[PDB]
């Protein structure tokens, strides 16, 4: 029993296939309708075949032969090679989204606010032309009817304002902060030493996690606004009917 | 979709002070960590100094702490570079540079460099260069190489122009890179090889200009 | 770059501006903010 | 001779038990690399969105801003009629008394901006005023966004709710 | 101490290998970055060995222990070039030396032109005396002036320019430069040079 | 025994011939596999990115949103004074309500400015005993006001939902009584 031990040896040993001893099977995805196609080759037994398909992950996968060193070496070399394209693509996706933020962040926020701050400017302009409108045209003395209601509303208003109490209340309360604000600085002057603590204090790991929670939360209180919106929209509608 | 455009280098006393500006486009500034590299002329790659505004952290090479000062400007979304102490060893061309998709991790990578811009720290001031025919002592009747040139001596700063027959003869022309002399002046020799009976025959004058000092120079090489 | 982003936004929420209405709203945090969530 | 025989066959299983291993790692590797690879495509979709929705939002702040420019325009085109209007005239108080009343409060806003800035400068200074940089402000901050939003959400629900009951007739 | 790179050399096509060794050895963080002449550094490979976006694969980078390895399977006529690599230890971005490849070609000895001073120049007081070694290989050669058959140094500077495109071969000015005193005391001007593919070295001289 | 002796030299050979490549397998795992765990971490990066963005140009939308109707509004406002002018050049009582519109909603803007005075005074009045203790007692104990907040934040969500919920089926209750 002696050559036959060394011979199914050096059949262990080998690509031919006689039981390699080395034989996995590793499932290669291929998208349809191509799975007609593969189709084994030379030293394929549709048992192995079969029995790689038959505990199959998910469809659209074709097994493929791994016998021995060189094959598993070669996946790797295809596994590299896919990982420089999965890189790159990332990185492609990175520099697109970094281009929109760019964009974002600096050329369209700084024309909302300008725009926003024509849109008053303008507001006021148009005002001032729909009032003198209704000086120099209506200047036929005959200006009355809903105009006393008019200076009803604007007297009321105007009285309102021009309080000494009302308007006492925002001076007090500036000098009433001024006097914190002083407080406060000296105060923290004076406690001006714990700053180690503070900031190694602070820098934690929990600060992580809370960050989590926190977007998270953002995403469900998001989802219920968005709801509740919904909810007020939908509603709006029974309300006609 | 992305670029570094970099300006504010040029000429400077020694001692003096500079402030190099790297405008990004592409990408928010403060996302990212912005990095400054020179390098000096016919010599290898030098890191300055590194700023990431998100961290608000800056980092300086020993061979400028705290005499350099790098910033950079969120709004704007620039960086800066502000030199003071200069010394004639800091004569080098800058660039500006950024790190992977943000850090991302310990990944230090630059991927994205500009074009740079040259900083001449020298104490000379602007002078015109005088140009000097190099004389051919080989034979017309030889049969071999004959060489020409001319001699573009003290001159500054930098860059000079010098060619040949307004641009027409190119082939075997030879214009030497510019080197320093001990004044603080630069100095090159501008050759050419022709056949030796092209001696006589072809009349060769050598075109030199300097912008920087408004001076052009065209010299005629005779035997 | 989210919570970048939600920092970004509760940022520039509480500074200004001219926008007829919406004036920049003081933040509070922990203590006060506790009472101010169980009051709801 | 069998001295020979039980090594090789020794290190037949030694490396035959390794080699499994070695491709068992190779799948899991692969099934790690597909597993990502349809997230980077997922990525792409929403990537490919932003994008588009971001060019969107580029072409309405031109037809915005253009309007500005427009009813800019004729507003200032207007002021020729004015002036027109005066030189007909020629050959109230109350309105002017209107516009400065109604242009008062706007003062009055910004201040209390103003105020309310100082304010929080002055709450987050004294807190905290060693690292204006740190992380603890930033999740105070989006947390009173979280807290105001959460507001919004449970007042308006509220009134809805409210809504309801009238219907309930 | 800013450095130049060592200048080596290969014929097209060649399997190149170049290392760096990090006094620390790093997790990753190793980029390695090429150089074209007037052009600004380009990134080759990262994260010490994946390969960078827009990069050929014939470039391949490594690590064995502490030292790096930028592999070049095949040289091509566009990877002539200079080649550094960065070490980063948070922080101090340090570059190595840096190595430049060059183009291999068959020996050639240079043309030897040696150019007396202007008699205009002379008028101003100064006398340059120039020595021209034109279309060479290797870039090796050695240069030595001398006045009146004695040797001098440190008054004599060298200019190179770059590796030609079509022919390959390299061009040397040495300018010796004096003062019209000095000059007119001597008579016997020789230049001196010393190269590989030469017999032995050629001595081009003049009389003033 | 030559045949055999080089038989199983060959053999032997070729085995470790084997082995060497499966060393060439073994040395090639590392680094590779340091490249794959790369992977997950940075697509699982750039997906917050993303994220991020898509945060940030949906707060966007609302923007301009709200500046479309504004200049609509200014363009309305802005068109119904010229009418006039050109009507004179060759709705007095429509302006009316334009005024009387911007006074009454005015009216309630003063309201908020009183809203926020007395909440600024509720606020500084906190201010002060905050600083009142600060004052007086002159790390890890506030870590557990976070998760005290943190906690109470879910809660807090939890009882809103609630509501919400209940407002969703009570509209479509409704909804249904209508086509029911
Ligand atoms: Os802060």
């Amino acid at each position: 029993p002696i050559p036959e031990q060394i011979k199914l040896i050096v059949d262990k040993w080998n690509p031919n296939h006689p039981n390699c001893a080395f034989k996995t099977y590793l499932y290669n995805k291929v998208d349809e309708h191509t799975v007609p196609l593969y189709g084994p080759g030379p030293n394929e037994d549709p048992k192995e075949w079969e029995e790689a398909l038959q505990r199959k992950p998910a469809p659209n996968f074709i097994p493929v032969l791994c016998s021995g060193f060189p094959s598993i070496v070669a996946r790797l070399m295809l596994q590299r090679r896919v990982i420089t394209e999965f890189n790159n693509k990332l990185h492609q996706i990175n520099a697109s989204l970094d281009a929109i933020l760019s964009r974002h962040d600096l050329d369209h926020t700084v024309r909302a606010f300008n725009a926003r701050r024509r849109h008053a400017e303008l507001s006021r302009r148009c005002l001032h032309l729909a009032a003198r409108v209704q000086v120099l045209r209506n200047r036929g003395y005959a200006l009355s009817g809903d105009e006393d209601e008019l200076k009803q509303k604007l007297q009321q208003i105007d009285k309102t304002l021009n309080d000494p109490a009302q308007g006492s209340r925002l001076e007090e309360l500036w000098s009433r902060l001024i006097v914190l604000r002083g407080y406060a600085e000296d105060l923290k002057d004076q406690i001006n030493q714990a700053g180690i603590t503070e900031s190694d204090g602070l820098g934690e790991e929990i600060e992580a996690k809370a960050k989590k929670i926190l977007e998270d939360y953002d995403k469900q209180l998001q989802h219920l606004k968005k709801q509740v919106e919904e909810a007020k929209k939908d509603f709006e509608e029974w309300e006609k009917q | 979709e992305v670029q570094l455009v970099e300006s504010g280098g040029g000429l400077v006393q020694p001692g003096g002070s500079l402030r190099l500006s790297c405008a990004a486009s592409g990408f928010n500034v403060y996302s990212y960590s912005i990095h400054w590299v020179r390098q000096a002329p016919g010599k290898g790659l030098e890191w300055v100094a590194s700023i990431y505004s998100y961290y608000g952290s800056t980092y300086y090479a020993d061979s400028v702490k705290g005499r350099f000062t790098i910033s950079a400007d969120t709004s704007k979304n620039t960086a800066y570079l502000q030199m003071n102490s200069l010394r004639a060893e800091d004569t080098a061309v800058y660039y500006c540079a950024r790190l992977t998709w943000r850090s991302y991790r310990g990944v230090h990578a630059l991927d994205y460099w500009g074009q740079g811009t040259l900083v001449t720290v020298s104490s000379a001031s602007t002078k015109g260069p005088s140009v000097f025919p190099l004389a051919p002592s080989s034979k017309s009747t030889s049969g071999g190489t004959a060489a020409l040139g001319c001699l573009v001596k003290d001159y500054f700063p930098e860059p000079v122009t010098v060619s040949w027959n307004s641009g027409a003869l190119t082939s075997g022309v030879h214009t030497f890179p510019a080197v320093l002399q001990s004044s603080g002046l630069y100095s090159l020799s501008s050759v050419v090889t022709v056949p030796s009976s092209s001696l006589g025959t072809q009349t060769y004058i050598c075109n030199v200009n300097h912008k920087p000092s408004n001076t052009k120079v065209d010299k005629k090489v005779e035997p | 770059a989210l919570f970048d982003s939600l920092l970004a936004r509760n940022k520039k929420q509480a500074e200004g501006e001219t926008a007829l209405g919406e004036l920049p709203s003081l933040q509070l945090g922990l203590a006060d903010l506790r009472q101010r969530l169980r009051k709801l | 001779m069998d001295e020979i025989i039980t090594r090789w066959a020794t290190d037949l299983a030694k490396y035959q038990k390794e080699f499994k291993e070695q491709a068992a790692k190779v799948m899991e590797w692969d099934r790690l690399l597909v597993e990502n690879g349809e997230k980077i495509q997922k990525l792409y979709t929403s990537t490919y969105e932003a994008e588009r929705a971001s060019n969107e939002i580029e072409r309405q702040l031109s037809n915005v801003e253009s309007q500005q420019e427009e009813l800019t325009a004729w507003l200032d085109r207007y002021e020729r009629e004015l002036d027109e209007l005066y030189a007909k005239q020629m050959g109230e108080r109350t309105y002017k008394l209107a516009e400065k009343l109604t242009d008062q409060l706007d003062e009055m806003g910004k201040d209390l901006a103003k105020m309310i800035k100082e304010i929080n400068d002055m709450s987050n200074t004294l807190s905290k005023g060693s690292k204006p940089d740190d992380p603890l402000t930033q999740i105070v901050r989006v947390l009173n966004g979280h807290l105001a939003q959460l507001q919004w959400i449970d007042t308006n629900a509220a009134a809805l709710q409210a809504k309801v009951a009238a219907a309930q007739k | 101490m800013t450095q130049s790179p060592s200048s080596l050399s290969a014929s097209v096509g060649d399997r190149v290998t170049i290392t760096c060794r990090a006094s620390q050895s790093v997790s990753s963080a190793v980029a390695w970055y090429q150089q074209k002449p007037g052009k600004a550094p380009k990134l080759l490979i990262y994260s010490a060995s994946s390969l960078y976006s827009g990069v050929p694969s014939r470039f391949s980078g490594s690590r064995s222990g502490t030292d790096f390895t930028l592999t070049i399977s095949s040289l091509q006529p566009e990877d002539f070039a200079t080649y550094y690599c960065q070490q980063s230890s948070s922080s101090l971005i340090t570059f190595g030396q840096g190595t430049k490849v060059e183009i291999k070609r068959t020996v050639a000895a240079p043309s030897v032109f040696i150019f007396p001073p202007s008699d205009s120049q002379l008028k101003s007081g100064t006398a340059s005396v120039v020595c021209l070694l034109n279309n060479f290989y290797p870039r090796e050669a050695k240069v030595q002036w001398k006045v009146d058959n004695a040797l001098q140094s440190g008054n004599s500077q060298e200019s190179v320019t770059e590796q030609d495109s079509k022919d390959s071969t390299y061009s040397l000015s040495s300018t010796l430069t004096l003062s019209k005193a000095d000059y007119e005391k001597h008579k016997v001007y020789a230049c001196e040079v010393t190269h590989q593919g030469l017999s032995s070295p050629v001595t081009k001289s003049f009389n003033r | 025994s030559e045949a055999l002796q080089q038989e199983i030299a060959k053999i032997d050979e070729e085995i470790q011939k084997c082995i060497r490549d499966k060393e060439a397998v073994d040395a090639f795992l590392p680094a590779h596999g340091e490249q794959l765990a790369a992977i997950p971490t940075d697509v699982n990066f750039v997906t917050r990115k993303s994220e991020g963005a898509h945060n940030a140009l949906s707060s966007d939308i609302l923007a301009i949103d709200q500046l479309r109707e504004l200049v609509k509004q200014d363009a309305d406002n802005a068109r119904l004074s010229f009418k006039a002018i050109d009507n004179l050049k060759l709705s007095n009582a429509d302006l009316i309500s334009y005024f009387s519109k911007t006074a009454d909603e005015m009216e309630e803007m003063m309201k908020k400015f009183e809203k926020t005075i007395t909440e600024i005074e509720a606020h500084l009045t906190g201010v002060e005993a905050h600083a009142m203790a600060m004052q007086n007692v002159a790390v890890d104990e506030r870590v557990y006001e976070l998760a005290a907040v943190l906690r109470e934040f879910e809660e807090s969500i939890l009882k809103v939902a609630g509501v919400v919920g209940g407002v969703k089926e009570g509209v479509t209750e409704l909804q249904l009584r209508d086509f029911m």
